[PDB]
RNA sequence: GAUUAGAGGUCUUGGGGCCGAAACGAUCUCAACCUAUUCUCAAACUUUAAAUGGGUAAGAAGCCCGGCUCGCUGGUGUGG
RNA sequence: CCGUGGAGCAGAAGGGCAAAAGCUCGCUUGAUCUUGAUUUUCAGUACGAAUACAGACCGUGAAAGCGGGGCCUCACGAUC
RNA sequence: GUCUACGGCCAUACCACCCUGAACGCGCCCGAUCUCGUCUGAUCUCGGAAGCUAAGCAGGGUCGGGCCUGGUUAGUACUUGGAUGGGAGACCGCCUGGGAAUACCGGGUGCUGUAGGCUU
């Protein structure tokens, strides 16, 4: 029903988001952007693995969803139902257009909205998996088999950060012990030495 | 100790009657209000048009007036005598003002005239303090600080101590 | 094609800077412009009277007429293959003294003073601004500490 | 029978092959466009 | 709950007004039209008369604007009146008249122009304007700066304007805001304005107090009794004040006394102090909590 | 202006239930809400903000003096 | 009580505006007569629109001032 | 040291709370015959001087928010000019020059003009 994906692979037009000017845009197929045991703390899923793009291109929203489904299926098969947490870090915001032919020709050849794609730069994360330390080859294999749902070339990288945070794992535990960052939900709060002393007293009490 | 003139005084008392329709009812409400307050009140036009209450844009639907000083505490004394010096915890605002309502007017010392009929009204009092005119004077306007403003507890204490009233919970 | 409106494409050029809206500071009104000063044009959208056309924004001209509220200035405009020195009237808000001329004036006063001086002394002094000459020879002293090695760092991926 | 609508491809070369001459600056510029009452004064001063 | 209005974004985007506008002292909209000279007049000064009625004083100044800040050429204060005779009543309409006249005469006396432009020596309270005398320096001209005062009929700023106009300054005005203009008849009562200038409106008030009440009169005019001023003599003392002002308007500065260099307000503490403070606060809290636990 | 996800608060309301005659009295909750965070965006968004670029100046038509005219502006042979 | 504009300013949009350009009153007809100069499209021609002046009669205000239409960007027409 | 009148630059000046203010001053404050204006002498206008720093205001404080100014990010992103450079492309590397912005980490928290006071 939809045109081949090769017809919309390169970032050839300016970003064309859905707004008051671009109306009637059909809903993107991907709606869920993370799943697994997302309701988990930061100290039980230390291992983090990214799938990083190696090409500057645009990935279809549906292909995003297909890769997510494949990764989730392999993960629930391998590391149990709630031993992982997926996160797709690309939202499809650039809508593409189609000038359908039914005979005017090329007159008035401005296309109607067809679908949505996400523009991906070199070295940009596509999917992220957080899980326990021992499921490293499981994460690698899940991302590797999810790679087949995308065009272009992608790489797998085991991040040195702790989970879905911006802090290195080799002193994350030391810093939380020292109380420089406080855990919350699935992330952490940095606590600089700048607030009023009341907060310092509150969190040292 | 205490500051001799940071004490609490009432600075204005507002009376209003909202009838919801213009006409003979409105002018008779204005008449009873001006007889009560000893001065001419004013009419307030409707801000918007809503047909649920049967009102439109810019017609007089309410009559209100304000008083200061002597007449203010006399009218407030009459109102509290009608309300047997009884008020509720929620009757007081966070800014230190308060108020109440009287369902009908002839009880507080008004002769019943059958032509004008019967009308209730709202009393409101704005507790003040010497120096509150800074907030609204023209030349060098400013705030009134943090210590100098009035809170709900201070209003409660002033009411229960000066007019020996009771604040029943509610 | 485009539109020939007088203010087309000026939404950023005539706008006010961030956190600088409001009353125009009075120093702009309290400056003196005489006949012949070199002056800059910068349209200010706060006042709409006597606003210069967008093509003179950022241009520098010469004052030739002073009037109650505005100033007439001669400024060059490049039209196709020719330049026209045309005179426009701008209200005083959209105008500002050019500091490119005062530097030359101060230099003139200063080198005239140093020419008047040393005239009796008979010594020689340089007035023309020579371009930046090549660096002369000198010695770089190491203080017993040898320069440290610099090597490229190994590649290792971040993202 | 469509045709090209607008271009300026050769215009810079055409302008430069004769040179964009600056306006002929020269002393004693004309006094037209000057404030009428100030001009009337200058005439009176020159007269007397 | 509810949004917090004074949000970090609110403070980031907030733009403060001018300092004088924040303090409420200056109306810049009026100042722009008041103090700006025409561009073809170049650096010709545009003098203006500032009149400011305080709770206890009248300030009258002559100023012209300059980029670094407007400069005061002459100034006169109401509290100088006791030197000339007015011992009490430094804020009323009469005091405004005397201080305006004093400012005018002081300007001319500084300025070498007393023998010319004497003005209304005999106060009449009617429409008077000075004309330049040919062959002589032109009359000083300035414009009133009412500031934030409400310019209704009978304002003391207009009283000071009338005082200076009778002094000799040429200030454009009309006899509409002077006390005495009757709105309905649209007419001007020079006699009423004259009695307001000479202070009879206080004389009849004090006689009215004499009519009925004594303690209230003492409360209203305590310093009047202490200075021994009677309702009838106020006109004579104001006439004497006008005569003395026109006689000797020059101002002599009070001699300067050497300072003992005593600081009366707390100085700003340094970074080392304010860092040691927080360090020892943390230490004290830790040592208190380790025991309280 | 779009946009994902969990954290902590309360009655500010609604939804499933529960003890309750009822009670913001109470139990979970799901929510909307608030406060700190977090993922991803803008040709017709922006606090910031390049490189390339567009004007102007780099003296004799300039500087420094002395003096005249003016019906303009003028506290002032003031300003121009 | 808080409230930097999150409202309004006839209309599209953008810019601009807080003792105001917004709201409410008071008084008025500078939306008037007249010669020139300049900007915008530009050939550097018209029309249209606009900008500084100048000369009279005025309006308003205590006054400085402001005003010869609409806060600016559009709302219009040769020869015979 | 500091204040008042008029200001210039318009947060290093704003916002929230707390502490202190000698003298002058600025204020709060006391009244409505006259001037003037309101539903209301609340505001404005007018006539005063019993009391008070309570408030405004001034100075100071906050591991304060903001703001201003630096370091880091970073020679990273981007980019003038060049190649018969690589690559199927998408794009990337190099040569010749210029060179940012968040997060994060420091420092600061009004200067000043004219006139007139107080600190005898
Ligand atoms: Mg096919
Ligand atoms: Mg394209
Ligand atoms: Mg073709
Ligand atoms: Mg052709
Ligand atoms: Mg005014
Ligand atoms: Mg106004
Ligand atoms: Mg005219
Ligand atoms: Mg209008
Ligand atoms: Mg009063
Ligand atoms: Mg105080
Ligand atoms: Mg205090
Ligand atoms: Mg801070
Ligand atoms: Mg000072
Ligand atoms: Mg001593």
């Amino acid at each position: 029903g939809r045109r081949p994906a090769r017809c919309y692979r390169y970032c050839k037009n300016k970003p064309y988001p859905k707004s008051r000017f671009c109306r009637g845009v059909p809903d993107a197929k991907i709606r869920i952007f993370d799943l697994g045991r997302k309701k988990a703390k930061v100290d039980e899923f230390p291992l983090c693995g990214h799938m990083v793009s190696d090409e500057y291109e645009q990935l279809s929203s549906e292909a995003l969803e297909a890769a997510r489904i494949c990764a989730n299926k392999y993960m629930v098969k391998s590391c149990g139902k709630d031993g992982f947490h997926i996160r797709v870090r690309l939202h499809p915001f650039h809508v593409i257009r189609i000038n359908k032919m039914l005979q005017t020709g090329m007159r008035g050849a401005f296309g109607k909205p067809q679908g949505t794609v996400a523009r991906v730069h070199i070295g940009q994360v596509i999917m992220s998996i957080r899980t326990k330390l021992q499921n490293k080859e499981h994460v690698v294999e899940a991302l590797r088999r999810a790679k087949f749902k995308f065009p272009g070339r992608q790489k797998i990288h085991i991040s040195k950060k702790w989970g879905f945070t911006k802090f290195n794992a080799d002193e994350f535990e030391d810093m939380v012990a020292e109380k420089r960052l406080i855990p919350d939900g699935c992330g952490v709060k940095y606590i600089p030495n700048r607030g009023p002393l009341d907060k310092w007293r509150a969190l040292h009490s | 100790k205490e500051n001799p003139m940071r004490e609490l005084r009432i600075r204005k008392l507002c009376l209003n009657i909202c009838v919801g329709e213009s006409g003979d009812r409105l002018t008779r409400a204005a008449k009873v209000l001006e007889q009560l307050t000893g001065q001419t009140p004013v009419f307030s036009k409707a801000r918007y048009t809503v047909r649920s209450f049967g009102i439109r844009r810019n017609e007089k639907i309410a009559v209100h007036c304000t008083v200061r000083g002597a007449k203010a505490e006399e009218i407030l004394e009459k109102g509290l005598k009608v309300r047997e010096y009884e008020l509720r915890k929620n009757n007081f605002s966070d800014t230190g003002n308060f108020g109440f309502g009287i369902q009908e007017h002839i009880d507080l010392g008004i002769k019943y005239d059958p032509s004008i009929g019967i009308y209730g009204l709202d009393f409101y009092v704005v507790l003040g303090r010497p120096g509150f005119s800074i907030a609204d004077k023209k030349r060098r306007t400013g705030c009134i600080g943090a210590k100098h403003r009035i809170s709900k507890e201070e209003a409660m204490r002033w009411f229960q101590q000066k007019y020996d009233g009771i604040i029943l919970p509610g | 094609t485009n539109t020939k409106g007088k203010r087309r494409g000026t939404r950023y050029m005539f706008s006010r800077p961030f956190r600088k809206h409001g009353v125009v500071p009075l120093a702009t009104y309290m400056r003196i412009y005489k006949k012949g000063d070199i002056v800059d044009i910068k349209g200010m959208g706060t006042v709409q009277k006597g606003m210069p056309h967008k093509c003179y924004h950022g241009k520098t001209g010469r004052v030739y007429n002073v009037t109650q509220h505005a100033v007439g200035i001669v400024v060059n405009k490049q039209v196709k293959g020719k330049i026209l020195a045309k005179r426009i009237n701008v209200r005083i808000e959209h105008i500002k003294h050019s500091k490119s001329r005062d530097s030359f004036l101060k230099r003139v006063k200063e080198n005239d003073q140093k020419k008047k001086e040393a005239k009796e002394k008979g010594t020689w002094v340089q007035l023309k601004r020579q371009p930046a000459p090549p660096r002369e020879a000198h010695f770089v002293r190491t203080n017993g500490k040898e320069p440290e090695l610099l090597e490229p760092i190994p590649y290792e991926f971040m993202a | 029978a469509k045709s090209k609508n607008h271009t300026t491809h050769n215009q810079s070369r055409k302008w430069h092959r004769n040179g964009i001459k600056k306006p002929r600056s020269q002393r004693y510029e004309s006094l037209k466009g000057v404030d009428p009452k100030f001009l009337r004064n200058m005439r009176f001063a020159k007269k007397h | 709950f509810v949004k917090v209005v004074k949000n970090k974004a609110y403070f980031k985007r907030y733009q403060v007004k001018f300092r004088r506008r924040r303090e409420g002292k200056t109306d810049y909209y009026a100042r722009k039209r008041l103090v700006i000279q025409d561009k073809n007049k170049y650096n010709t000064p545009k003098y203006r008369m500032i009149v400011r009625v305080t709770n206890r004083d009248i300030i009258c100044q002559i100023a012209y604007a300059r980029i670094e800040g407007d400069m005061i050429v002459c100034a006169a204060y109401a509290h100088e009146l006791p030197k000339y005779g007015v011992k009490v009543g430094l804020t009323n309409y009469a005091a405004a008249y005397c201080t305006g006249l004093l400012l005018a005469r002081r300007l001319l006396n500084r300025f070498g122009m007393d023998k010319i432009y004497e003005g209304q020596v005999e106060v009449t309270g009617d429409e008077y304007n000075v004309e330049s005398i040919d062959g002589q320096p032109g009359a000083f001209t300035c414009y009133l700066d009412a500031g934030l005062a409400r310019t209704t009929t009978g304002n003391k700023v207009f009283g000071a304007l009338k005082g200076a106009v009778d002094g000799g300054l040429s200030i454009p005005h009309s006899t509409k805001r002077f006390p005495g203009y009757d709105s309905e008849s649209k007419e001007f009562n020079a006699e009423v304005h004259r009695k307001h200038i000479m202070g009879q409106n206080v004389a009849d008030y004090m006689r009215y107090l004499m009519e009925e009440d004594e303690d209230a009169y003492k409360k209203q005019f305590s310093q009047y009794i202490k200075n021994n001023v009677t309702p009838d003599m106020m006109e004579e003392m104001y006439k004497k004040a006008h005569a003395a002002i026109r006689e000797n308007p020059v101002y002599e500065k009070k001699p300067k006394r050497e300072v003992k260099k005593k600081r009366w307000n707390r100085p700003k503490m340094s970074l080392a102090q304010k860092k040691d403070r927080v360090a020892q606060k943390k230490a004290s809290f830790l040592r208190a909590q380790e025991r309280a636990a």
